[PDB]
């Protein structure tokens, strides 16, 4: 029963009654004039100012309008200016207006909004909690860890901190110490908690410490809908493209851009062992914590569907060729890069983010004996100028166990069932 | 940071607006 009449607003509670209904009913334009209108006569109304909020909030939503928005987020802010606000609506005003900034992006002053909440109810651990997610949207893991430190401080039995706290301890390779966290902070059911994140992660460190209870969590993922299954798990999926760990260039219908790679593999090699011999600076190490041991650095030409400038100096006729096939040089779920392997290297089992590409690997230098990629329960080699396409959205791991080093050209495609309006508007990963 | 080979991040999009 949240109380968000002052004891004045109690006085005009029948006209504010009137025009938050209007609001109910739909009326958008009629009511944001009756509580223009309450506004008027009531300047330091809160409930009179929230009505307001809300209606240009959902006039934002009509009219798809950033700007009408960011007049909806001062409003908000200005609910908690009035004198005398209820706690409960100031609350309400503030975690709005900060939701709202996360929408645009303004990712720094939901934060300060949050901040403020926070230093508002001392006591509420939620607020905490939406605290610490403001800092992870940020990439703030580090003050992210503190809040919810806090938070487990006073109540230690709260699951969001708990799951949020072993993914943050998980993200920094604390691998056994996330998994407590993970695995208690699901159990616990708490709203929040059911989230395909957590079970990625604490399936994935179950599985490099080596507890095979790893798959009994992607089991549960997919029983709950997070995961399409238990092979395949990226979290940014469009269901139904057909789902296999393993393609062929037939398959994919990307023949041409197959054929390319092919009839002109070693120009690609030929820059790329350039770059490795005079500008080996521009390798540089893969730093997702996706390596298990070894050496492995990759050289990228193409990321969210943009070229690199000055790395496409180093591969010039590569970058040329590629120009040609926008199925991959405008996915903007994937890359096109040269990765590099030295003896004594392995990759952890891992999932790509999404199923929305597929990942083709065309061999540059690759030792006789060696080197090997799994993908689900399929083992394979590649050959020097020939192509492999496997799904990345599937658990895939790569050994490189020879005398000399592995180098390969990495092109991701749009998944081929993806429409040609899909592909222009799926957010960039 | 971003989400290139795996799902590391605790968000891999970036929300700009509508
Ligand atoms: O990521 C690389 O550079 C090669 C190995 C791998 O895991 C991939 O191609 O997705
Ligand atoms: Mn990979």
């Amino acid at each position: 029963k949240p109380k968000l009449l002052n004891k004045f607003d109690k006085t005009i509670k029948a006209e504010l009654d009137a025009a938050e209904k209007l609001r109910k009913r739909g009326k958008i334009e009629e009511a944001v004039n009756a509580f223009k209108e309450l506004v008027r006569k009531y300047p330091q109304s809160p409930r009179a100012r929230y009505g307001k909020a809300q209606c240009e909030d959902d006039l934002a939503e009509k009219r798809r309008s950033n700007e009408v928005l960011r007049g909806a987020i001062e409003t908000y802010q200005e609910v908690a200016s009035l004198p005398d606000v209820p706690a409960d609506l100031l609350k309400l005003s503030l975690k709005r207006r900060s939701d709202r900034q996360q929408f645009l992006g303004h990712m720094r002053g939901s934060l300060l909004t949050l901040q403020r909440l926070v230093q508002l109810f001392p006591n509420d651990t939620s607020l905490k909690n939406d605290l610490g997610v403001g800092y992870l949207l940020i990439g703030d893991n580090d003050n992210a860890k503190k809040v919810y430190e806090e938070v487990l401080s006073v109540t230690p039995n709260d699951g969001f901190a708990k799951v949020h706290y072993g993914f943050i301890l998980k993200a920094q390779n604390k691998i056994a110490e996330s998994i407590p966290y993970l695995k208690e902070g699901i159990e616990s059911g708490d709203p929040g908690t059911d989230d395909g994140r957590f079970y990625f992660h604490l399936g994935d460190a179950m599985q490099r410490v080596g507890n095979k209870e790893a798959y009994k969590w992607y089991e549960l993922g997919h029983k709950r809908g997070h995961f399409a299954s238990v092979w395949q798990r990226s979290l940014y999926n469009v269901n139904g493209l057909k789902a296999q760990p393993w393609w062929t260039p037939k398959e994919t219908g990307y023949t041409e851009l197959v054929k390319s790679l092919e009839r002109n593999w070693k120009l690609i090699r030929d820059e790329g062992l350039a770059v490795m011999d005079k500008a080996k600076g521009l390798f540089l190490p893969e730093d997702e914590n996706l390596r298990e041991k070894g050496d492995w650095s990759q050289f990228t030409l193409w990321q969210q569907g943009r070229r690199n400038e000055n790395a496409c100096k180093g591969a010039p006729k590569t970058c040329t060729l590629l120009e040609k096939f926008p199925e991959t040089t405008g996915c903007r779920r994937g890359q096109i890069k040269y990765s590099i392997m030295h003896p004594g290297t392995h990759v952890w089992p891992h999932t790509g983010p999404t199923n929305c590409r597929l990942r083709m690997h065309l061999g540059l230098v690759i030792p006789k004996e060696g080197c090997k990629i799994r993908c689900a329960n399929e083992t394979k080699t590649w050959e020097e100028g020939k192509v492999l396409i496997f799904d990345d959205s599937f658990e895939h791991e790569v050994w490189q166990d020879a005398s000399s080093f592995w180098l390969i050209f990495i092109v991701d495609v749009w998944h081929p069932e993806l429409t040609p309006q899909q592909r222009r508007s799926l957010p960039a990963i | 940071g971003k989400c290139k080979d795996g799902l590391g991040e605790y968000t891999c999009t970036s929300l700009e607006g509508f």
